[PDB]
């Protein structure tokens, strides 16, 4: 956990933006009032999180997890008979 | 191909909806990239969280994804979903 | 989508931290070197996201969604017979 | 009380694990809060995503949650899980 104050984060802001993107680790901004505590995350890591939340919210990861552990077998994608549904 | 691309049989029902949406061409373009480099930064390729599980998605369109895992040692791609509705 | 530059975000940093928590919407920091793009998110919303990803990956939310679907009935929590569970 | 707290009968197997784990007292503390105010900012109360579905969790400990929904109109809480595992 990387934790810093609002004051120090603002002074070190440009390096912080570099750091969150090269370490792939969020930085916690924790100040006087937990009201305005925040987290800074690299855009790429945020897009992964956004995409994960979307596939969980639709139930897609639910179905993925079920199919992953089932015994239905596999089929090479080129062997799919599309005209038979 | 660099990779064999497979689909879980329980996921074939997704392909029926892909076909009936006229998304087959879009889906097959993802397949062609999966055969070549399933890690290519195209098609909105995303590493899903938790990243230690190593699942991935690509966009068929704004709504539907191909969700898959990759067996790096055996050079096989396993498609687990190609339809992002819960039935 | 709320988008600001790294320099504007640094200048108005304290207000930006209030806004992400008051508005519950992330703020996107987008600059010239796209490799250092970042997102600011209020801590409460970050905690919601992290708690969701954890419960989803443990299969708990899969179990929850299936239980919402079943017709097993309910029991008032005070009517549970703990001694014979 | 202000809310009736129910548990899905299929979730009773969760309570068996709670009992064996000696988590009964932590769990019943959460139940008492759910009776009074299921939205109280205690017990690591979390609004789960997607927030429009209004599912919630509270911490029994650092591994296990009570996951629940709330019928505001009828003042009823529905506990759906008390053990954080796929079964």
């Amino acid at each position: 956990m990387i934790i810093t104050s609002p004051t120090e984060a603002r002074k070190d802001f440009y390096q912080l933006l570099k750091n969150v993107n090269n370490n792939h680790e969020p930085i916690y901004i924790s100040g006087n009032n937990a009201e305005n505590n925040a987290v800074i995350i690299g855009l790429e890591d945020w897009k992964s999180i956004q995409e994960t939340i979307y596939l969980e919210s639709t139930g897609t990861m639910d179905k993925v997890r079920e199919r992953e552990k089932d015994n239905s077998g596999t089929t090479n994608i080129d062997d799919i008979d599309w005209d038979n549904l | 191909s660099n990779y064999t691309v497979k689909i879980k049989n329980s996921a074939k029902s997704d392909l029926k909806k892909i076909k009936h949406s006229y998304l087959k061409k879009s889906f097959l373009e993802i397949v062609e990239t999966l055969k070549n480099d399933p890690y290519k930064i195209t098609q909105s390729f995303e590493k899903l969280e938790p990243k230690y599980l190593e699942r991935y998605s690509r966009r068929i369109n704004h709504q539907h994804r191909v969700v898959y895992t990759v067996d790096d040692r055996n050079k096989e791609v396993l498609i687990l979903s190609a339809w992002s509705h819960y039935d």
